């Protein structure tokens, strides 16, 4: 039972366990969200088929780890899908020739939020897969673990909907200008969606936000978002209606807002977070 | 705050 | 491969009974074994998966259990809806395999065949062909044996036998037989008659 | 709900190649596998293979791998079954089935494939009458013989259905790739000869 990664790195055997680095391409689907498909990037074979007909199974206890350790889903395995983490030993995959074939596994996630996502960083842990090997012949049984690491930075969605970008930067033209904000929302199934604005407001109406400039800050001027002329205060929901696979622009615009009397030139900055809620 | 927005501006 | 097997091909049950069907696996499987029901219309359905789990929508009177190389399915109280064929399948090791199947019958008072025989019509003998037909109706039990004899001698070629499915109201078996013949041979013999069990 | 709609029955010559389809709906097409199963006319079930409709990985039963082939169209959520170099044995019913937890939890209606060299044909028909006499003077048995049609089905009715309920229509059988069939009725021994007891037969694809 030899193996190697997508980048050609042979996965060591000889120590009880291993570290594996793979490329993650999460995508939102209906009911499930894909995390990683190891059919693309793990290839195993049998260097001495005449002498053995190996089997491999995903022993119970295999689970998400690292930052995903609290999540649950399913695992595609050898022709069928089972719940994940595994409460029981799965059926047996068979390796009986020197020719490589993929490790037919893929990990899914049961949505637990609206939009939302947890940021994976390269060199982090993804999941711990307890594996059990056996054979036709030598009355000989082993177990070994593969720690699954991501070698590329991604964000793993946890809701039924995704957005164009997680971090967005918009450069206001000089006072008193405004700009459109390129944000859009799409959902794999026809869903309702709203959103409310999170940030450190500055005013009594909670509609304007304070400057955060760390260098020669301007004073008396704060940001104020609006959609088609609607002032969208903080901690308030604005509904998108029914959202499907067609991405919907939030309709947000970024403005200046005059707070507290006289003004002084200088930089201006404000960081805003958008949260989505099912409706 | 599953989406974070950075607003950059200046006054002169 | 894994050679699945079911103990009996046909189960002469009766309504209200508690019937149990058991299949064996040529080698162990970690309880990855499923039960399917096929109606006479041909449609197949999943009853129970992973040896004890009731599929979402199946009747709550089906049960399964077993340990590697020994499994069985049970119906607590037969309904008329449950007359079908039942297969078990292992999902442990590719290639997936199915059993031989078991057909679920209804038991009833026995009956003898109502044998008959008809000569070829005038029309058929005009076109060179000839067919002698034997009808055996509403006999019980299923297993019947039929024969053709010409002038005392038996014949076992040119015969097509057809069986009906068990009736739905009376629940008896019926059968047919046809011995196709030609003018050059239908008139080279003298007497025919159909014999049964 | 979950439903697998397949194409209608096929009819191909030997040496042809056919393509069955299975339009899935009611669930995320890419998150589950799809299997194909063959129920030969002995009614035994046999397993062909599976395809993952996300990356199009396939595994084929060693029995068919050189003959079958699975493919998928993600956009329309449709799978396809392709079988080439047909012969007599390929006459069977083929099911597209989902999979979950080691079980085929949903099946399709099935698609009947006929691999026949013969050509469309209205049959010949002969009547049957008792012959000797009314050998049982309580109830007498009459029947009609339908021979040599193509394709299925034929529909036999007696007196537009007046003398049903004593009718035993046997299933059709194939002789030299031409279907032969018979149907039998038994009537009270006051109705016939007293009534016009002759059979009615119809055949699609011939409008007879």
């Amino acid at each position: 039972f030899a193996c190697k990664t997508a980048n050609g790195t042979a996965i060591p055997i000889g120590g009880g366990s291993a570290n594996v680095y793979v490329n993650l391409a999460p995508v939102v689907n209906v009911g499930q969200n894909l995390v990683v498909d190891l059919s693309t990037q793990i290839f195993c074979h049998n260097d001495y088929p005449e002498t053995i007909t190996d089997y491999v199974t995903l022993q119970r206890g295999s689970a998400y780890g690292g930052v995903l350790s609290n999540f649950s889903g399913t695992v595609k395995y050898s022709g069928s899908s089972y719940p994940f983490p595994t409460t029981s030993e799965t059926p047996r995959v068979v390796y009986n020739s020197r020719t490589d074939k993929p490790w037919p596994v893929a990990l899914y996630l049961t949505p637990v939020s609206s939009a939302g996502g947890v940021a994976i960083k390269a060199g982090s842990l993804i999941a711990v897969l307890i594996l059990r090997q056996t054979n036709n012949y030598n009355s000989d049984d082993f177990q070994f673990v593969w720690n699954i690491y991501a070698n590329n930075d991604v964000v793993v969605p946890t809701g039924g909907c995704d957005v164009s970008a997680r971090d967005v930067t918009v450069t206001l033209p000089d006072y008193p200008g405004s700009v459109p904000i390129p944000l859009t929302v799409y959902c794999a199934k026809s869903q309702n969606l709203g959103y409310y604005l999170s940030g450190t407001t500055a005013d009594a109406g909670n509609s304007i936000f304070t400057n955060t400039a760390s260098f020669s800050p301007a004073q008396g001027v704060g940001v104020q978002l609006t959609r088609n002329g609607t002032i969208i205060p903080a901690n308030n929901t604005v509904s998108l209606g029914a959202v499907g696979t067609s991405a919907v622009s939030l309709g947000l615009t970024a403005n200046y807002a005059r707070t507290g009397g006289q003004v002084t030139a200088g930089n201006v900055q404000s960081i805003i977070g958008v949260t989505f809620v099912y409706q | 705050a599953d989406v974070t927005i950075t607003v950059n501006g200046k006054v002169v | 491969d894994i050679q699945m097997t079911q103990t009996t091909s046909s189960l002469s049950a009766s309504l209200g009974d508690r019937v149990t069907i058991s299949c064996r696996a040529s080698q162990g499987v970690n309880n990855y074994l499923n039960w399917y029901q096929q109606k006479p219309d041909g449609s197949v359905k999943l009853l129970i998966y992973y040896t004890s789990n009731l599929h979402s929508g199946a009747p709550s009177r089906f049960s399964g259990s077993g340990s590697g190389t020994d499994y069985s399915l049970t119906i607590s109280n037969l309904e008329q809806e449950d007359i079908a064929t039942y297969f078990c399948q292992q999902a442990n090791m590719v290639p997936w395999t199915f059993g031989g199947g078991t057909k679920l019958e209804i038991k009833r008072a026995d009956a003898a065949p109502t044998v008959s025989i008809f000569p070829p019509s005038s029309e058929q003998l005009t076109s060179g062909g000839a067919s002698v037909v034997c009808f055996l109706n509403n006999f019980y039990p299923k297993d019947i044996n039929v024969k053709w004899k010409i002038d005392g001698s038996e014949r076992q070629n040119g015969v097509l036998n057809s069986w009906t499915d068990q009736d739905s109201k009376d629940s008896t078996y019926s059968m047919s037989s046809t011995l196709t013949l030609t003018k050059d041979e239908y008139e080279r013999h003298n007497s025919y008659t159909c014999e049964a069990r | 709900e979950i439903q697998l709609q397949q194409s209608g029955p096929e009819r191909m010559k030997p040496g042809a190649s056919v393509k069955i389809s299975c339009k899935a709906s009611g669930y995320s097409f890419t998150t589950y596998y799809i299997h194909w199963v063959k129920q030969s006319h002995g009614r035994s079930l046999e397993w062909i293979g599976y395809i993952d409709p996300f990356n199009d990985d396939t595994n084929y039963n060693q029995k068919f791998k050189g003959k079958a082939t699975l493919t998928v169209d993600k956009s329309s959520s449709t799978a396809y079954m392709h079988l080439s170099s047909l012969t007599s044995e390929d006459s069977a019913v083929y099911y597209c089935a989902r999979s979950y937890y080691g079980s085929l939890d949903y099946w399709g209606q099935g698609t009947t494939l006929t691999v026949s060299s013969a050509k469309t044909t209205p049959p010949s028909v002969y009547p049957l009458a008792p012959g000797s006499a009314a050998q049982t003077n309580s109830m007498v048995t009459l029947g009609c013989l339908v021979k040599g049609y193509f394709p299925e089905p034929v529909t036999v009715t007696w007196n537009s259905g007046s003398l049903s309920s004593g009718v035993h229509t046997f299933p059709a059988v194939l002789q030299s790739d031409l279907y032969t069939l018979s149907s039998s009725v038994t009537v009270p021994s006051s109705t016939w000869p007293s009534e016009t007891v002759t059979c009615n037969v119809a055949h699609p694809a011939s409008s007879t």
